[PDB]
């Protein structure tokens, strides 16, 4: 049973899906489960009472949105099962789970219990013929067409700098933080309350994400922007009322570089990138500096790459050629790589078959990934 | 069972270790005694490496942090202006 | 010019005033500006047509009362200027604003524009020599004598939990809601309409507050009280007519613990107290649980502390010593600490002088507070 395999690229913020050997993921939607706050009085209302994807985006105000996955670690397993069921259902894929092999993705260095429980869901609840979990950095390099280079990424949950050199993903040199787009959105929400405009509701939380996506920019010199007084630019909400954003827009994405502002000890994106290069061998450092690939949604801030280049110039040894490259479609970089990896004839060897899982168990899944 | 690692770039770091083990085994066969002692070594040296790798990556990070923390008890970078114009006590 | 400074502890419901070094605030009155509904035909009437303090409390029925403050955030600035002018006037303090330095208070995580506009009023309209703005939680601990511990408060506007450890108010663990005494009084009013007795007028609203102050208890088990049938205890209005209150008295203060009743997905008091302790660090949690201080008027319900203990037992980790301490004068706990802070000699260093404000501006006020 070697049908066209499916590539479900997981993520805390957004979840991508579709078939192998494709240019773009056809099925992209945000990873959450909306449920109705209000009392459904009238007959002929929205049926089901568990909303995922575009229906939930259309009917935000009704639904109490909650995310199942934080920092690449699922909290609510029943919610992720409903999301995966919605992916396979007629509203999105129009396929059965029994036909196609599965390509899953996860952030590196996660708890193994969650990886085991993920496999249990795919093999038992769904009747998958073969499963395969993989890295995000390895796929992003397959999407670009390079083998050597570091992959800095920044989704909604995790930020991790994985160094790879000619098909050798060093498991030891992988740096990681639990600081990312969701924490930046939460930090921007806190700043908007300091400005004046309070947002506490779960449906109203996605307006803060929309403001973060649209009206934000990362300054090169933060001390210079602190001394100067801001212009206070405007933005229209979904309702109609205008909001002067003020200094919150530029101080919000500083969290990624300065993790002390939220109140939690971490390295930072720029430190993690330097740190992933340093932990590798001495001969391979200069090739890793030359090939730095960006990925994820939280790398799309204005003057983000320029700030990363300046931070590398400050920390790294002098007289070294720095190059932070990036693809055009930074959001769909990991999925394209999975679609390429799935289309290859080698893919049959790497996967965990259902028969092999039934015989061995979790140990076979731990062996095949690394 | 003694480990030793030494790194000397930009300054030194050393790993120094040992585990003393006392065990009681019962002799039976040549095939069994060959595969029994090895089994004792295999499990001990793995448990050792496991602890040596997995405890230190996390527990050293927390015990090395219990001595000096990465950020203060407030989790805010200390304000120097605050330090130079504030009074405590009674 | 280092005269005996004035401590104006601002509050949404009640405002406290007096001089530094005293045991109690001598001048306490409700924070509103009453203005006459009816037309004045006859001579020898109440002159001025702007009523603040005991005159407004005496003659409620005449006056269309409106509160300037809402959730620790002043909406009507002209009304607060008139209140502050009334505080300093001969009817209350009998002093000039020119002589004495001013200690002011505000809730945490408020609009910075309101803090600037507060400072502008005190420095320009009044001619203050030196101003200082402070938190409520820091002062309450100064009043008790402790340094460490959490301060849960529940005024008329804001409920906020701030954890402090050895004279270090933790900014990143500050939890806050806009659910408080005024919202409980508004929720009680809505419940009394469901019972039968409506109170639509603004002068008539203070009858609902008086009912809330006297006849409201917090039951330990809400599901058990819902299943049982109430006794329907009586209450006499200022007119003389009887009111059978019924189940509205015990379901009214449930708003603070269950904010889902008003139609506003918030945490609640007990969750805010747990969240403030959890956001702070692992080493400080057990000391923060042992030192929990209560303040504000909406902590004065019958069986409030007993319910807050039971909710902490439900949420917090097991086998930990819980202690919710409470002073005798909870309404004046924040003012007492301000009077103590003002009496100390180090208060001279902390304040913002008039000369320093004229030179720098708002930036110096933002620096000195934190």
């Amino acid at each position: 049973i070697a049908n066209q395999p499916v590539v479900i690229d997981n993520g805390s913020g957004v979840i991508k899906a579709g078939f192998a050997g494709d240019q773009i993921p056809k099925y992209c939607f945000p990873n959450y489960v909306g449920r109705p706050k209000h009392v459904r009085v009238m007959a002929g209302a929205l049926e089901g009472d568990i909303f995922i994807g575009p229906k939930a985006e259309e009917h935000r105000g009704l639904l109490s949105i909650r995310y199942p996955m934080e920092h690449g670690i699922v909290k609510d397993w029943n919610d992720m099962e409903r999301i995966w069921q919605y992916v396979y259902s007629k509203e999105q894929l129009q396929t059965f789970s029994e036909e196609h092999p599965v390509l899953l993705t996860e952030a590196p260095l996660n708890p193994r219990k969650n990886r085991e429980r993920a496999a249990e869901v795919f093999f038992e609840t769904f009747n998958v013929p073969a499963l395969f979990i993989s890295m995000q950095a390895v796929l992003s390099l397959y999407a670009t067409g390079r083998t050597t280079g570091v992959v800095l990424d920044s989704g909604d949950g995790v930020t991790h700098a994985v160094p790879i050199y000619e098909g050798f993903a060093m498991p030891h040199s992988i740096m990681r933080i639990d600081i990312a787009g969701r924490d930046v959105s939460r930090f921007l929400r806190l700043y908007l309350r300091k400005e004046g405009y309070d947002f506490h509701s779960s449906s109203e939380f996605e307006i803060v994400k929309a403001i973060k996506e649209r009206a934000c920019y990362l300054s090169i010199n933060p001390q210079k922007d602190e001394t100067l007084e801001t212009e206070k630019a405007q933005y229209y909400l979904p309702d109609g009322s205008t909001i002067e954003i003020g200094p919150s827009r530029f101080r919000a994405p500083e969290l990624l570089f300065r993790p002390d502002l939220i109140g939690e000890e971490s390295e930072g994106i720029h430190e993690v990138l330097v740190f992933a290069i340093q932990k590798s061998d001495m001969d391979l450092r200069r090739t890793l500096f030359s090939n730095i690939v960006l990925s994820g949604g939280s790398t799309l801030f204005k003057g983000f790459g320029d700030r990363l280049l300046s931070e590398v110039k400050k920390l790294a040894p002098k007289d070294v050629k720095i190059r932070i490259s990036a693809p055009q479609e930074r959001l769909y970089s990991t999925w394209i790589g999975g679609s390429i990896l799935a289309s290859l004839d080698t893919f049959k060897k790497m996967w965990v078959s259902k028969k092999e899982y039934e015989e061995d168990g979790a140990r076979s899944i731990h062996r095949k990934t690394f | 069972l003694k480990i030793q690692v030494h790194y000397y770039e930009d300054g030194n770091v050393q790993l120094v270790s040992h585990k003393d083990v006392q065990d009681s085994v019962t002799v039976s066969n040549e095939a069994q005694t060959a595969k029994e002692f090895i089994k004792i070594i295999e499990h001990a040296e793995n448990e050792y490496q496991t602890a040596i790798s997995e405890n230190y990556q996390t527990m050293s990070d927390t015990t090395f942090k219990a001595l000096r923390r990465q950020l203060p008890v407030t989790r805010t970078k200390i304000d120097w202006n605050k330090i130079l114009s504030y009074k405590i006590g009674k």
